[PDB]
């Protein structure tokens, strides 16, 4: 009765249904993503690239493009290099 | 969020204003009018005047007013 | 050509704070490590359905050929491995249904089918067409049916396919219908749920295959078979 | 002080031929492989200016490999292990004792 | 015990890798059936008792030269003493009726390899719970 | 733990007769003589019952049960209670090409009759005072 | 042969040559749908040709569902006019036909087993994946969908003429396997 | 800064007219009027989400349809609203929906 | 039914705007009066650049402009297109049919085009 043939696994179809209900994160204008960035470094001084992507809900290449112009990466000897939201 | 976000907005606004050829200095209220920051706090104002527009190398202090620094940069 | 470093043996092996100063810093390529990960996943996949080691070796051969030929860099290695396992099973004359390989993989029927199509295109080879016969020993044995039922189902499916009673039906569906309508002819009985869940077919697929195969009931059975149930007593859905 | 490492000929480290097609290599061949890999790694790190502690650790590993070239019974040191539980047969193993 | 621990560890790694990735996981695919099968098989095949610093010679090819030989091999006892130390090799007094005083190999393994007496029985063990309950109930 | 919390519990162990899977995938009873001849391993599948539960902040617990999950094969000692030769009489043993006088008590691994020799060890859980003079 | 294929769908690409804003087009259009989270273009649909087109920000128009090449050109002109109605200076450059899909019949069942046996290097019949035989043939760029019903679908052609000679190339072969 | 769909209704029009009358009297600032509109929108949304547990049916034919920024603009003609308690006949209906 | 829903809505609205009015110093008397007023308000072209060869390829655009007829105001959950018809799963919404108000929580719609 085990390893019964099936067209697709339940978890897989559930994940595809969720992925197609939510869809891709839509690219937005520069000012509004910058507004999320402003709320972001108002909320907390330091950040991790993944959490910033989750909060902003923006394409990773577009986030990197809009963050490199104003932000810089600071090397740390404790865990990993990370981005800085301060323009200076 | 307060006391840390609008500094980026004002510096960007004055930089872009200088990009249009506005060499003349502008008062703080002049920028505040068009930046939709009429509800800015007084302590924010004095903190700006005492630190933000004097510590950065991109703002020039002349005849009391504040302007760009095109001499420092290459043109 | 590389060797490991064993566990520490004395004080000189260790460092100031509870750690060995020499470690297993392997020099494996990304490529060799990714294809070893794939062989290890292929073996795990094959042992789930008790495939013999020769099919695993053939799967490794096909996987290495695809991975050196380098035309499917964009597809998950686990999907290429699943498709390779399907091709190896089909080449040995003991094919497994796509749903059977799916059940032992994280990769869907859509994705394994596309990778199978693309592997056949890349290798410029071909595979024999599956007959409602190969899928019989398993689909029966798993359902626990006698040996006279093995012969009955094999003969009846082969005869039904031979005279083109069923147009364009997949061999799995015809095989399952044969199992259904040869099981009721014997003492051992099997309901729709068991055959459907053990062969992968839906109830509507097996029901319309049964209604297509029913009218030519007596001429399709083998001559020398014990009719534990009369031919006219088969229940029509 | 070993500054240039002698590499034994093929006679000292021959490659046996098994049933079917096999190219099974001697332990010394594997040890030479590790020596060459670590030597190339250290050379590249020194060439492109890697970190000091990286160069120090690579020197340490090179020292270990050149050590297990000769002596695999280093007291209080890990053994050069092939894959499955077998310590490598260094030169001192090839020479000393009853089967030496 | 160790190999079931390994299996549970592998299931934990697989399911963690799926949960952190943000999806439910199928239980059937998580279990690597290879582990228990080709671990027990390996241990009984090679005789190395442990993972693929372990005992050797625990499992041996059954001797099929004579029926007496098969019976003797199936009733053998091994002492892990190295093969030095004459004391464990001696025929101790407590071997009366449990171990054959005559059946030992001659050579490097004399005394260390023994055979059960003809009526020797080795207990398979039992739970000490009922003994404890009875003792507590008693005085 | 990733928020959901997943809990798996292994409860019941099942263990079927020794079986062999041919190339077709058809399970059949592995008779010990067949294992000896074809260099097979005389092993029985091991099945375990697993309960999977999910804990969510919304209190939507599931109690799903995977019954008889295959978790590998255990080699089986011949003529033991879990062998095919357990209750067979002498005539059945002869018809099955197995010696009635065979004592059993050994495994068949890759076709080799492998016997486990009892290993002596010091008794556990007992205080022992020795005479280290060295 | 005596049977002529009929084209049932046509798709073509044409470059307007000017950048466009998708939001304004969606706002000011008549049958425009645009979900930013789903897809990168504005669909547009017109009833009388029953054609559909996709508007992309780089200005490459693609049409679908036309019944004739002249009909496809007319539909493309209609979509270009819809663009111009917003004041956007679009053009009509390098109009290149891309694919037409044809459905036809042979009016007799075919034994697919022999067809894939004698043409294994060209055919790939997988009943589990898709009930129709896929026939890939070389010198034309064409793939055929064959079925036990006799229906045939032609696709992958560059021009209308190309569809024809493939059909009469497979018809004798099909005629050799009439059930 | 909300869904803003009930504003273009008879209730919304009446509320907007009342706010305009109040503003013309120099009683409240327009910002307070906008805040009142936002609160009214939230309140009516909550009331519709909570206190509505009834079903209606409708049939008709479509001629016009559009979609932009999660806003549909369907148009139906010759529409029959069928319900278990009353049947309504209407010529032309316009459907705007958001989410 | 509908008057009862209106009264419940009025009660919820007046209860909700108390904190808003007290935040900015708006007195209570502004609310009641407003409510009263609110109630009083209720009760072969080789060269293809010129595209002007066609005309009258559009329908009347005023239907959106007038908005005089009945308008459905609601929210959607699921919409499916099936080559002919649109299947709607329409959740809670309000309607104004010829002045008479209607309410619904679920609906199934059919459209032909």
């Amino acid at each position: 009765t085990n390893y019964k043939p099936v067209a697709n696994h339940q978890y897989n179809i559930e994940y595809e249904r969720k992925k197609k209900e939510d869809g891709k994160r839509a690219r937005a204008d520069k000012q509004h993503v910058l507004d999320m960035l402003f709320s972001a470094f108002e909320k907390h001084q330091y950040y991790n690239l993944k959490d910033l992507v989750d909060i902003t809900k923006q394409p990773v290449v577009y986030l990197k493009e809009i963050l490199k112009e104003i932000g810089v990466q600071n090397v740390k000897g404790i865990h990993k290099n990370t981005w800085e939201l301060k323009p200076e | 969020g307060y006391k840390f976000g609008v500094l980026a907005k004002i510096v960007n606004y004055m930089k872009t204003r200088h990009q249009r050829g506005d060499t003349h200095p502008l008062t703080l209220d002049e920028i505040l009018d068009e930046t939709q920051h009429l509800d800015i706090g007084l302590k924010q104002k004095q903190w700006l005047m005492t630190e933000a527009l004097v510590n950065n190398p991109k703002i020039e202090v002349i005849d009391g007013k504040y302007a760009f620094k095109p001499k420092y940069n290459v043109r | 050509l590389s060797t490991m470093i064993g566990k520490g043996t004395g004080a000189a092996s260790f460092d100031e704070f509870g750690n060995s100063k020499y470690q297993n810093r392997r020099t494996m390529s990304s490529s060799d490590r990714a294809m070893m990960n794939a062989f290890k996943e292929i073996t795990t996949m094959a042992d789930r359905i008790n495939l013999p080691r020769n099919i695993v070796d053939r799967t490794n051969n096909l996987f290495k050929q695809v991975y050196e030929q380098k035309s499917l860099k964009g597809r998950a290695n686990d999907a290429i491995a699943s498709a390779c396992l399907y091709i190896a099973c089909r080449q040995e004359g003991v094919p497994r249904t796509f749903k059977e390989i799916c059940a032992v993989s994280r990769i869907s029927k859509k994705e394994i089918g596309r990778c199978f199509k693309l592997i056949l295109k890349a290798l410029e080879t071909s595979v024999d067409l599956i007959t409602t016969g190969d899928f019989m020993s398993r689909f029966c044995s798993n359902l626990c049916l006698p040996k006279q039922v093995q012969m009955a189902a094999t003969h009846i499916a082969r005869k039904a396919v031979e005279l083109d009673l069923v147009p364009g039906r997949s061999p799995i569906s015809v095989a399952a219908a044969a199992i259904y309508m040869a099981s009721q002819a014997s003492a051992e009985k099997r309901t729709q749920k068991e055959i459907g869940d053990i062969a992968g077919v839906a109830d509507v697929t097996i029901r319309q295959s049964y209604r297509l195969i029913y009218p030519r009931a007596p001429d399709l059975f083998p001559t020398d078979f014990k009719f534990d149930t009369p031919v006219d007593k088969l229940p029509q859905l | 002080i070993v500054t240039v490492l002698p590499v034994p000929p093929l006679s000292v480290r021959p490659a046996v031929v098994m049933q079917g097609s096999a190219r099974n290599q001697d332990d010394l061949t594997h040890k030479l492989a590790d020596i060459v890999k670590i030597n190339n790694q250290l050379r590249r790190n020194e060439q492109n200016g890697a970190a000091a502690h990286v160069i120090a650790e690579d020197v340490k590993l090179l020292q270990f490999h050149v050590a297990t070239m000769v002596d695999n019974e280093l007291p209080g040191l890990p053994r050069a292990m092939q894959k499955s539980g077998r310590p490598l047969k260094s030169l001192k193993q090839r020479l000393k004792g009853k089967e030496g | 015990r160790g190999m079931f621990k390994n299996l549970l560890k592998e299931v934990r790694i697989y399911a963690q890798k799926f949960i952190d990735r943000g999806k439910d996981f199928n239980l059937e695919l998580a279990i690597k059936t290879r582990i228990i099968s080709d671990g027990l098989k390996y241990s009984l095949a090679t005789g190395n008792w442990g993972d693929q610093q372990a005992r050797a010679g625990v499992s041996q090819v059954l001797n099929r030269l004579t029926f007496a030989s098969t019976l003797s091999h199936l009733r053998r006892l091994n002492s892990p003493i190295g093969r030095k130390l004459a004391k464990p090799r001696q025929l101790h007094n407590t071997l009366w009726g449990m171990v054959c005083p005559a059946e030992t190999p001659e050579g490097h393994a004399v005394g260390l390899v023994k055979n059960l007496a003809l009526m020797a029985y080795i207990s398979v063990g039992s739970q000490p719970s009922p003994i404890l309950e009875f003792l507590e109930e008693w005085s | 733990q990733a928020p959901p919390r997943y809990l798996l519990k292994f409860e019941q162990i099942y263990l079927s007769k020794p079986t062999h899977w041919e190339r077709d995938g058809a399970p059949s009873p592995m008779m010990p003589n067949e294992a000896r001849l074809r260099n097979l391993t005389y092993s029985a599948p091991l099945y375990v019952d697993i309960t999977k539960t999910v804990i969510k902040e919304g209190e939507e617990q599931l109690q799903t049960q995977h019954q008889k999950t295959f978790i590998g094969k255990i080699p089986i000692m011949l003529r033991s209670t879990y062998c095919l030769l357990n209750g067979l009489t002498d005539r059945d043993l002869c018809e099955l090409n197995e010696c009635p006088l065979d004592p059993g008590g050994y495994f068949i691994i890759n076709g080799s009759e492998k016997v486990l020799i009892a290993q002596e060890k010091m008794a556990t859980n007992t205080v022992y005072v020795f005479a280290k003079k060295d | 042969s005596g049977i002529v294929p009929q084209l049932q769908n046509i798709v073509s690409t044409v470059n307007l040559g000017c950048k466009l804003d998708l939001k304004t087009i969606a706002l000011r259009a008549r049958n425009a749908e645009y979900n930013p989270k789903r897809f990168a273009a504005v669909i547009m649909r017109i009833r009388e040709p029953r054609t559909t087109a996709l508007i992309f920000s780089s200005g490459k128009m693609v049409c679908t569902g036309a019944k004739s090449e002249e009909q496809s050109r007319l539909a493309a002109r209609k979509y270009a006019r819809v663009v111009q109605k917003l004041g956007f200076p679009a053009k009509f450059l390098d109009f290149k036909i891309q694919n037409m899909v044809g459905s036809c019949d042979v009016k007799f069942p075919i034994r697919l087993e022999g067809l894939v046996l004698t043409h294994q290097q060209f055919s790939s019949y997988e009943p589990e994946l898709f009930p129709g035989l896929i026939y890939r043939m070389i010198k034309p760029r064409i793939v055929l969908l064959i079925f036990v019903s006799g229906k045939v679908v032609l696709t992958g052609a560059k021009v209308r003429a190309e569809i024809y000679e493939a059909f009469e190339n497979i018809y004798p072969i099909l005629k050799g396997f009439r059930k | 800064m909300a869904y803003q769909l009930y504003r273009n209704t008879t209730l919304g029009n009446s509320l907007q007219e009342s706010l305009d009358e109040l503003i013309q009297s120099q009683q409240i600032t327009p910002q307070l009027a906008l805040q009142v509109l936002l609160q009214f929108d939230k309140a009516i949304n909550a009331a519709l989400a909570q206190r509505v547990r009834n079903r209606v049916n409708f049939r008709g034919s479509l001629n016009t349809y559009r979609f932009c920024d999660n806003v549909w603009t369907f148009v139906l003609n010759d529409v029959e609203f069928r319900e278990v308690t009353e049947l309504i006949k209407v010529d032309k209906v316009k459907i705007v929906a958001c989410d | 039914t509908v008057p009862k829903l209106y009264r419940s809505v009025i009660e919820d609205v007046i209860n909700d705007v108390r904190d808003i009015f007290l935040d900015d110093g708006v007195d209570e008397q502004v609310l009641m009066e407003l409510k009263t007023l609110w109630e009083n308000k209720l009760m072969g072209q080789v060269e293809e650049e010129p595209l002007n060869s066609e005309d009258d390829v559009s329908d009347e655009e005023g239907q959106e402009l007038f908005d005089t007829e009945n308008v459905v105001v609601c929210q959607y959950d699921k919409i499916h297109r099936s080559k002919n018809k649109w299947k709607f799963h329409l959740k809670d919404g309000i309607m104004n049919l010829n002045g008479r108000d209607y309410i619904f929580s679920k609906a199934i719609g059919d459209a032909e085009w």
